RNA sequence: UAAAGCUAAAUAUAUGUAGGAGACCGAUAGCAAACAAGUACCGUGAGGGAAAGAUGAAAUAGUACUCAGGAAUGAGCAAU
RNA sequence: AUUUUAAAAUUAUUUGAAUUUUUCUUCUUAUAAUUUAAGUUGUUUCUAUACAGUACUUUCUUAACCCACUCGUCUUGAAACACGGACCAAGGAGUCUAGCAAAUGUGCAAGUGUAUAUGAUUCUUUAAACAUUUUACGCAUAAUUAAUGUAAUAUGUCUAUUGUAGAUUUGUGCCCCACUUUGCAUACAAUACCGGUAAGCAA
RNA sequence: CCUAUUAGCUGGUUAUUUUCGAAAGAUCUCUCAGGAUCGCUGGAGUUGAUUAAUAUAAUUUUACCAGGUAGAGAUAAUGAU
RNA sequence: AUUUCACUCAUAUUAAAUAAAAUAACUCCAAGUGGGCCAUUUUUGGUAAGCAGAACUGGCGAUGAGGGAUGCUCCUAACGC
RNA sequence: UUACCGAUACCAAGCCAUAAAAAGAAGAAAAAAUUUUUUUUUAGAAUCUUUUUAUGAGUAGAAAAUCGUGGGGUUUGUGUUGAAGCGAAAUACGUGAGUUUUCGUGGAACAUCUCCCUAGUGCAGAUCUUGGUGGAAGUAGCAACUAUUCAAAU
RNA sequence: GUCAUCUAAUUAGUGACGCGCAUGAAUGGAUUAACGAGAUUCCCACUGUCCCUACUUGCUAUCUAGCGAAACCACAGCCA
């Protein structure tokens, strides 16, 4: 990989592509994020707007396991289960699938997307969106709370 | 001396040759370059041009979008120079004849089960040399995450560009310049 | 030491090197801060037109698909 | 000055020499483009060491062919003349520098009975 | 810094060359552990080395 | 890697402003040749290289498992076509067919003499001669680094059960073995070259289908692996061009300047 | 369930010793040191610290003899 | 090797006409040729009736006419009375790692990467190759808010928001164009819906 | 020995050909020998054009605008004389 | 105001002329640069200056060639062999 | 008032490269001898082939294609009938970096351009590092301490 | 600075004068015999310091035999 490097093609060019006037010096602007708010301020404000300052209150120790909550929208509930069983459930109107999304790894069911019309489906989840539940029972299904 | 733009040489922009050294893709490019030259077909010219494009400019097309685009022509075939990906949000598929570079396994199985079929571009050239009953389609070329960082810099007024940040919590690029309470907003 | 304070020399040919670019002049302009109580009414007009067109099209589709 | 022998035109002879290599022993005559700042040769001052350029390139119809109007092919084996059996009229053969006397004699014999000319025919004898 | 890059965050301001270590012997250690457990399950003569949990 | 502090194990001192000498560090003291000489610096004798080589170079690479399996499948397919093997350099002009497979009793032969005899009787006498006469001492200083010889690669024997193949075909220069369940891309495509002469036992040839998905079994088939699918259905683009359907579509031949 | 105590394994090893290797260096390189090298030598001292490998297959073939020179050497019709 | 063709001109016949009324008058009818077409061909000598020279090719050394200031560098500006260079050899400087992004190639794709680790008649090579009893983890798949949190048309319908341009397709006037048909990507807008904030109401 | 400390400063920075080709303005900066940012430049790519036309133009014409510099004035104002 | 239906307003030279106008437009990544100087014309400070500071355009810089004996900037004219 | 001289500018032609374009995935021509022989060719590589037009300064800077070096895999080679290296060269090739040959020396290894992998990979400079060597130059100089002489021996 | 004196001639010295840029009392003021390789002016003596240079001795230089460096060095070395 070292023979594909751009410095190789400037082998006999004196300045190595770094300029004859400005030269390549050692940290001519500072080190790291040195000049923020002083002479790199234009860069900071143009590319990282809200960088300086603090907002909000502290959460002293977090324990992300408490609030871990993967989500799934209602438009993927039918795609969760295999194609042949999807065909069977759609064909037979006397029975409906009850899907435990927690086993697949989802805690909350969100309401984005379109469910199939007149296809009942029961969903078991730890949390439900209001619109998700509305669509579930609009297509004739039911939401079941589990823990 | 002569006063000419660019010293008098016409300058083209974009790809001139295939970069991929994939022998099958090179054969396909050769075949469709010949087809575009020997026929007048803008169809063949466009396919030859698109077979050359980088990966980001032959994006995947989902099955749902494929069927939605093919909804009003049930008898024609859909030609995509990208890949066809399965869409779990789609409940049912219906009899699609689609030529594409590659099909994901799930999309291929779903199309075959629905009763349509998947075609390669060599078969497309064999059966429809001039693209009769063939609808050229392409996926969203500007939907990728890289494009979300492009355009006006994040910090320009009314800029929708995402910034480059390690994480997106309350304490990462959210204080001064992004809300009125700290200096200015945006 | 004493520095050259200012000059506009070469700025015009720099500007003309990539030409004086003109605004794109799009067909439609956002109406965000323009004439409220007029563009709101225009939204109502468009909704009414769309509702009439859609109901007529739905009637035609239902009567043609039986 | 150009030299013209039959269809062959050599647009320039007397190969370019490195600037100032005539009066510095550490500077070898092999051509190097003077990068410099005020380098005379780089600026193309009159009367000093002109630089090579693509304009001197030879006609590609007669580019690589020798004064015998044939392209040279360097062989180190008797087995490397099979391509020349079908190209005996536009290829001449040259024996590699590190080929022994036995193999040289064999190669000359094969070339003659293949009526392919040999450039360095009388080497090592 | 320059251009539109993420703001640098690299924690290499101490003497890190003394703390770099690279495992050339990952699979060698795999073999050694496998050999050791094979040897002890041969030594105990039939009874498994695993314990019920 | 070089020794960690190589060239920097002297006393640092560059007293060189006004001494009429370059400002490079000089070793101190006197009474020896080293005193006053240029100390550490890539341009100084005994001064330490520019960027000392380190052991934390990226020695290895992580290769996608799917790409590795694709490469192995492609190498097998390439070994299956006669022209590719000839191009790679095996003298196979006399064997009957290039996906050649032999009875499972090859796995049981145990004498190198009879292994060579079988190889010759298959029609690979020229291949064996090439292998045996390719042996010769390499150029360069690699031969003082335990790399004395350089051999050419011959047939790769792929077996299922080792009943003597391993200790019958080794010691034949350029010949290597490989169990069918542990196929190695390094052996299948030496140097990245395409298509190696492969001698399959019948059992290994049959087991290939089991390994790659047909008639699967629990502990043999690659779990949930699907063979790569081609971009083109049939690469005979000139046959498709000469097909009458596209021949009718082609316009009349036009003329150059 | 503090203010008493013990305890193997998985872990680390720019040291010493001993093995084995390398897409490493090939005598201004590689350890400072391929060698009589931390030696010679320098500094009151703490310390500083080199240079230096190759006849030939075989010297169990290391130049016999003669001439000229005080000798070193040189020359030979002499010699490995 | 299927335009050095066709024609154009000219010559020799030939048909009719015109006319400036003719030994270069013009326009065609047919034939046969030629080049002024359709980028140089011919003759005679010499080399030479030799196997390397006094010739021819070439290298070098010398002259001669014209031209030619010391290179590198900083600099607006260097041949500079600016600095470095007495000479030669060998050594001698954008690299390595981490992390991010863009670009491009490759594999798979709403998934992707099998991490550490395990097994295996693999154990010179091999410290690599191969493999992983039907929710490990990272990134992505959803955003927004300091935050309790909340979380994307909405069950009239397996239609999949609406326009203006727009690729491709469909027919009518298998290859020119104007009407039809469809409406990718994308651009410009409009709409809904989600989170936050205002405002109104608020059991 | 930490330490190959740091240096916005000086010096150096190694093959060929080909193609494209600058800036020495500007804004902010404990800034004035520096830096970030814009401009100028290269490379990559797409959309277009390839239809002697449309987009387009350091150009003119036609139509319509805006100006208070040169000139003029001192008897029109102000200020001089 | 929007939407849908009608009719039709030069295009066969193109709703004025001309146009090696698509060598366009756009997007991404990034280099160098951010000491300038000179000439014509205009112009401020200064007795003035090869002085200091500005405006337009062209150059020098970054560029050789012919001429001005000579000359970084003048005239002609910009450069493959 | 004429004529003339006078550029790397202009014009015509050739050739190189760059850019763009038009187009393209199978058959006998000639000559020399004497119906028969002989001599050449008888093409089809798509980052390719043929043809056409325009164009070509360039620091800082960018890119592409090339040329070399140590080492690795693959392939296929040269060496005691003399390898590497080195000196001088060549009717040699290239525009050029270079490549390839000859003679001499040398006395044991050396390439791989088939494709690829890898790097401690290319020097005129750094008051560069180490070593060697110059002109200065048979020059400066061998100047304190009063002073030596005759004969003999070795 | 002005006035005397010193000289032929005095930006020097000494003695006086004092609205003293900006003197002054252990920041010590004023004065002092003796002392000083301390600074300064004048006089006598003395003389090559000079008018104005000359001659002369030793040791070098010089030529020879022998021995034998170095600094400096882009390339070099006539001028208007």
């Amino acid at each position: 990989a070292t023979r594909f490097k751009k410095n190789r093609k400037k082998r006999g060019h004196v300045s190595a592509g770094h300029g004859r006037v400005g030269k390549h010096r050692k940290h001519p602007g500072g080190r790291g994020k040195a000049g923020g708010l002083h002479h790199m301020r234009i860069n900071f404000d143009k590319y990282h707007p809200g960088y300086f300052g603090k907002v909000g209150m502290r959460h002293l120790n977090l324990l992300k396991n408490r609030t871990y909550c993967p989500t799934i929208n209602v438009d993927k509930l039918w795609g969760l289960l295999p194609e042949e069983k999807k065909k069977e459930f759609s064909e037979n109107k006397d029975i409906a699938p009850v899907i435990d999304v927690t086993r697949k790894g989802y805690f909350k069911v969100l309401g984005n997307g379109k469910l199939k019309h007149n296809q009942p489906i029961v969903v078991k989840a730890r949390y439900f969106s209001s619109v998700a539940e509305k669509k579930i029972k609009a297509v004739g299904g039911q939401c079941i709370l589990v823990a | 001396g002569i006063a000419l733009k660019n010293v008098g040489r016409i300058k083209k922009h974009g790809r001139k040759h295939l970069v991929s050294k994939n022998p099958y893709l090179r054969l396909l490019v050769k075949l469709y370059n010949f087809l575009a030259r020997r026929t007048n077909a803008n169809f063949n010219k466009i396919i030859a041009k698109r077979l050359i494009m980088p990966k980001r400019y032959r994006p995947p097309l989902s099955l749902s979008k494929l069927q939605y685009h093919m909804a009003n022509h049930p008898n024609d075939i859909a030609v995509v120079v990208g890949s066809i990906t399965d869409d779990k949000r789609l409940f049912s598929l219906k009899q699609l004849k689609v030529c594409a570079l590659r099909f994901t396994e799930t999309a291929r199985k779903r199309i075959e089960d629905a009763g349509g079929e998947c075609l390669t571009f060599d078969q497309l050239a064999l059966k429809y040399p001039t693209g009769k009953k063939c609808v050229l389609l392409r996926g969203p070329t500007k939907a990728r995450t890289a494009e979300k960082h492009f355009g006006k810099a994040p910090g320009k007024p009314k800029s929708k560009a995402r910034p480059y940040v390690r994480s997106k919590g309350r304490k990462f690029e959210k204080a001064r310049g992004r809300r009125k309470s700290r200096a200015y907003k945006k | 030491a004493k520095s050259k304070n200012h000059t506009n020399h070469n700025q015009n040919r720099k500007a003309h090197k990539n030409g004086i670019k003109k605004p794109k002049k799009h067909k439609f302009m956002s109406r965000k801060g323009l004439d409220p109580n007029f563009f709101r009414n225009q939204k109502y007009c468009l909704k009414g037109i769309q509702k009439k067109k859609k109901e007529l099209k739905l009637k035609a589709k239902q009567e043609k698909n039986n | 000055a150009v030299k013209k022998v039959g269809k062959i035109i050599k647009k320039r002879t007397k190969k370019f020499t490195r600037f100032q290599s005539n009066r510095f022993m550490r500077v070898k005559p092999a051509w190097r483009k003077p990068r410099g700042i005020d380098c005379r040769v780089r600026r193309r001052y009159k009367g000093t060491n002109l630089m090579p350029s693509i304009g001197y390139g030879s006609n590609k119809k007669t580019k690589f062919l020798l004064p015998n109007n044939k392209y040279k092919y360097v062989v180190k084996n008797v087995k490397e003349m099979e391509p020349l059996i079908m190209n005996h009229t536009k290829y001449c053969v040259q024996i590699a520098h590190n080929v022994s006397s036995k193999k040289r004699k064999q190669i000359i014999e094969r070339a003659k009975q293949m009526n392919v000319s040999v450039i360095n025919a009388k080497a090592r004898l | 810094v320059a251009h539109n890059n993420v703001l640098p965050n690299v924690h290499l301001h101490k003497w890190w060359q003394r703390h770099v270590r690279v495992n050339f012997s990952k699979n060698i250690k795999k073999k050694k552990r496998r050999l050791l457990r094979e040897k002890r399950r041969k030594a105990n003569g039939g009874t498994p080395i695993e314990k019920l949990h | 890697a070089v020794k960690l502090g190589a060239g920097y194990e002297t006393s640092a001192e560059s007293w060189g402003t006004g001494r009429a000498v370059a400002r490079i560090p000089r070793v101190p003291g006197g009474g020896t040749h080293r005193a006053g000489q240029g100390a550490f610096g890539n341009m100084c004798r005994g001064g330490g290289m520019f960027n000392p080589t380190k052991i934390w170079r990226r020695w290895g690479r992580k290769v996608n498992l799917k790409e590795k399996r694709y490469a192995v499948c492609s190498s097998i397919a390439a070994s299956g076509v006669t022209s590719l093997v000839l191009a790679r350099g095996h003298r196979i002009s006399h064997l009957k067919e290039v996906p050649l497979v032999v009875s499972n009793d090859i796995e049981s032969l145990s004498k190198t003499k009879e292994a060579v005899n079988f190889l010759v009787s298959l029609g690979l006498k020229d291949e064996v001669n090439r292998l045996v006469k390719s042996k010769k001492i390499r150029a360069g200083k690699g031969k003082m680094r335990n790399r004395k010889y350089k051999i050419r690669n011959g047939p790769l024997i792929i077996y299922e059960n080792d009943n003597g193949v391993k200790k019958a075909f080794r010691n034949i220069p350029g010949v290597d073995l490989c169990k069918v369940t542990k196929l190695n891309l390094l052996k299948l495509a030496p140097g990245g070259s395409i298509g190696r002469l492969c001698i399959w036992s019948e059992s290994a040839f049959k087991k290939l289908d089991v390994i790659y998905g047909k008639i699967h079994e629990k502990k043999v088939t690659k779990k949930n692996y699907i063979l790569p699918k081609s971009i083109v259905h049939n690469p005979d683009i000139y046959r498709i061009i000469h097909s009458d359907k596209v021949q009718a579509s082609l316009l009349a031949k036009k003329k150059p300047c």
